[PDB]
């Protein structure tokens, strides 16, 4: 019975029952340290000039620099090819157990 | 296609002769330092043998947050299981008792029918 | 989200426990013996009777 | 630069950490797998041996009885 | 502390990035500093 | 991804531990049986023989091409500056 002899034999066993780093681990608490919110915001008329030219003009220059496209699409669709090798190889195993998973219950059954 | 230490991608996957798996070379290479073996088989190995705003604010923090959180819930989950390994293994002898318990019961049962024919 | 979420939790997460745990077999196996065994003995000691 | 190389050098520690920690995860939570399918095993054992020895209670009372 | 390291390495990219944009400037200066001569 | 026996996508990749590289098991198993030896180094080998971190190397390439960058900077101010002395 799949839902009385298991009852019953669960009481019986539960009767015998009755008888007988720093810093990674401390920001698991549930805070991540904060990064440099400064260069996205600055101000024209506020405070400090290096934010302008020692934050926003030579990583705007990097960035139209790095910006790109000359590959553009052929670059990503190889790595998309690389996925499928991946991906299938995994699959391969998951039948390579399954068929001796099957076969180790198969010779039991006899 | 990953490496079998980190999780990772590599960028100069390596492999080992003694035990045929793909490391990336700078964890391979720290592990032989540690101390001169395969870490898998634990074989006989040496180092001849092998064959910017969101960058820095955004991307970075959420790192060393994955990291952190990542650890520390997987802390969490191998005490769980040492913590009650010990609930299956008392269970577990629980039961062989009465098994122990029964195996008398029953036979001596079975041997009284036998005797009461007599 | 095909593999390192579904290929790798049914091939780590499933197959892998359960082939190691398929069997059952290596002690199964031998507690048949000593089943069969004492039963067989006890089917003497009722043939005596 | 160094600073970057050191980043390297900590990372290098936490994948060496993770390793091992999953290698015992998956190490002793298996053993958890072949205990439990063994515990309801030999649990099956008990609903078996309960009915034999009830059978001869009642086959010897109804006997001895008469 | 390790979450300080991180706006340590936050600022030296800060400093070189405007230590080498205060180098170009002064290089493209001279070349009329040098035109106008 | 590729044999490089053949030059084919290989349906059973079996790598090698004496020249590292990725063969496909039905062409290397008769390469082996041809002359126990592997194809691209011709070292011995049999049967038996065959079987963040992203992140932080793109900021290598960053630092190491603003170093380049430097020195187009560092070059041309040596020659602009004596065309400077000297005029």
């Amino acid at each position: 019975i799949p839902d009385g002899y298991k009852n019953e034999i669960d009481q019986l066993v539960k009767k015998e029952f009755a008888n007988i780093t720093l810093f990674l681990e401390e920001y698991r608490r549930k805070y991540p340290r904060i990064d440099t919110s400064r260069y996205i915001p600055n101000e024209s008329s506020e405070v400090s000039l290096l934010g302008i030219v020692d934050s926003y003009l030579k990583h705007q220059e990097i960035v139209l620099d790095t910006l790109l496209p000359q590959t553009v699409s052929n670059q990503w669709r190889i790595n998309n090819d690389y996925i499928r090798q991946t991906c299938t190889i995994v699959e391969e195993m998951n039948i390579q157990q399954r068929k001796q998973i099957n076969d180790l219950e198969i010779y039991r059954k006899r | 296609m990953l490496c079998a230490i980190s999780g990772k991608v590599p960028r100069r996957p390596v492999l080992s002769p003694k035990s045929r798996t793909i490391f990336e070379k700078s964890l391979l290479e720290q592990y032989v330092k540690d101390t001169g073996n395969d870490p898998i088989t634990n074989e006989p190995l040496s180092i001849e043998e092998i064959v910017s705003i969101p960058n820095l604010l955004t991307s970075l923090q959420n790192e060393w947050d994955a990291i952190m959180l990542e650890n520390f819930k997987l802390r969490s989950t191998l005490d769980s299981l040492t913590k009650k390994l010990s609930t299956v293994m008392y269970e577990r002898d629980a039961a062989k008792l009465v098994a122990a318990q029964l195996l008398m019961e029953k036979n001596e049962d079975s041997k009284d029918l036998p005797k009461s024919s007599q | 989200s095909t593999l390192c979420h579904h290929s790798l939790p049914a091939l780590i997460e499933g197959q892998r426990k359960y082939y190691a745990d398929y069997y059952a077999y290596r002690q199964e196996i031998r507690s048949l013996e000593g089943r069969r065994k004492r039963l067989q003995a006890m089917l003497n000691s009722s043939s005596s009777i | 630069p160094n600073l970057l190389t050191s980043l390297q050098n900590e990372w290098d520690a936490i994948m060496l950490e993770n390793f091992k920690l999953r290698s015992t995860l998956d190490s002793l939570t298996k053993k958890l797998s072949t205990v439990m399918y063994e515990r309801d095993a030999a649990k099956l054992v008990a609903a078996q041996l309960l009915m034999e020895k009830n059978e001869d209670s009642k086959d010897l009372p109804k006997s001895s009885q008469q």
